[PDB]
């Protein structure tokens, strides 16, 4: 009857909201982005730091 | 102070494992994601009025 | 007359989470708006039916 | 505000299935209710009047109308639709669905049938799906569908 | 020197009343030779002869 | 003056009726008598549990 | 070099925010719903009542 | 809140085309940096080791 069923477990289809059912979805909600942490530099105690 | 340890109780064998868990709930891995808490429902059969 | 409906608990638990539409009240008024016309209309058409 | 947008649209589907192809809208404003599901259309169903079908007085046809729905009629008296005259009528142009139409409107229009919405018989519908030990008399169901269309931009 | 625009330009659901069902449940919104092309029922033009 | 005009939505042809009703509900030609209101019904499969 | 691009103008790509380009739209911005207007009746009091 | 999710993760790349195939991340955690990227390797192409 009334059914809603689901999306086919699919990438294009989760995104794209696109469902199997009488109801077709808005799109999923976003839990933030992550990006990628800026790694540390060593310092420069251990060398000249003779300016020219 | 560096480490907090559970444990399995069903472990199969022997074994320990290591892992990671930051300040936000964004850098962990696996991501737990409830939806619907868990909804009871009643019923019962007519033609032996036994309740499931 | 009669007429009736049948949703997935699933279908209301998303349409409202997703568009706030209760889906209840939606196939309860579609269902009570609908044979509320046909009888109007049957009226009507009774009246068309034995007009001299 | 973003190069893309979408809108939804709701609408209400008669049938137990809100998706299956060739399932008549429910209030579409120039599609006439179906005055006879929660009636008589549960429990008996209807002969679809065709071109070249004799008409017996006393019962009752259906035919979708281009323009106004869905319309349920009486015969009043023993006439054929198109297959006495008409035939090979010379027209200039129209459609066999469409041609049907306009005979159905001539033939009503000559008090041979009239437009009739009925109720339902109480017995048969109380003894409605396996009531009793009935068989074979499902119900009548509605249902909602949600689709979507979407935009973008050029430039 | 140059200038640059964006917009878009999207057909409202429901022009082509006369179909009951869309066409595969998710459609472009932008008007198409199968979207509106005579089939937008909110608009209705009317040639005249003889003025 | 005189008279109150209804436009039926869902004319085939073309057509105008013309009718009378005095102020008693019996001065009618046809009598709409609705003998039970619009009776709201509910219930459940217990093996699935999804209203109807 | 780091360019926009676009959708190819599918209606599955857009919703989805699949883009030809390098950045990942979110997702189509919901404009509101559309829906029929219930149709009108007729005032009923053309032909009389009397209840059962 | 809703039936389902999505996460975006952003990269940053080595050269011209963001999405072109084999291109190689920024910023890896283990992998080390292009160190002659900006430097003398913008000059001129060094051989790819491999055995024998």
């Amino acid at each position: 009857a009334e059914i809603g069923g689901d999306h086919g477990y699919n990438a294009t289809n989760i995104a794209a909201g696109q469902t199997s059912g009488a109801v077709t979805q808005i799109g999923p909600a976003v839990m933030g982005m992550v990006r990628r942490a800026i790694p540390n530099l060593i310092a420069f105690d251990i060398c000249g730091v003779q300016p020219m | 102070g560096k480490y907090r340890v559970y444990i399995d109780q069903y472990a199969k064998q022997d074994y320990f494992t290591v892992g990671y868990k930051g300040p936000n709930e964004m850098d962990a891995g696996i991501y737990y994601a409830p939806y619907v808490a868990l909804t009871p429902l009643r019923g019962s059969d007519p033609k032996n009025f036994q309740p499931v | 007359r009669q007429l009736k409906a049948a949703y997935s608990i699933e279908l209301a638990q998303d349409l409202r989470a997703v568009h706030g539409m209760d889906a209840d009240a939606e196939l309860s008024g579609i269902l009570a708006t609908e044979i509320m016309l046909e009888i109007n209309r049957e009226v009507v058409d009774w009246i068309n039916y034995s007009a001299q | 505000n973003s190069p893309t947008g979408q809108v939804f649209a709701l609408r209400a589907v008669y049938g137990k299935d809100p998706v299956a192809a060739g399932a008549k809208e429910a209030f579409h404003p120039m599609y006439g209710p179906d005055a006879m599901f929660s009636g008589q259309g549960a429990a008996k169903k209807f002969p679809a009047l065709a071109a070249s079908t004799q008409t017996t007085v006393g019962d009752i046809y259906t035919h979708f109308f281009q323009e106004t729905g869905t319309v349920y009629l009486q015969a009043s008296v023993q006439v054929t639709i198109d297959a006495g005259d008409e035939d090979e009528d010379e027209d200039e142009d129209a459609t066999d669905a469409a041609k049907l139409d306009a005979e159905i409107k001539k033939q009503m229009e000559a008090g041979a049938l009239v437009e009739i919405a009925e109720g339902m018989a109480t017995s048969i519908a109380e003894l409605q799906e396996g009531f009793n030990g009935s068989t074979d008399n499902p119900w009548n169901e509605m249902g909602f569908r949600i689709d979507k269309q979407v935009i973008e931009a050029k430039s | 020197m140059g200038f640059k625009t964006r917009y878009g330009i999207g057909i409202n659901p429901f022009a082509e009343s006369a179909a009951q069902a869309p066409a595969s449940r998710i459609q472009s919104g932008m008007p198409s030779i199968l979207n509106s092309l005579g089939k937008n029922a909110y608009f209705r033009r009317v040639y005249v002869k003889g003025i």
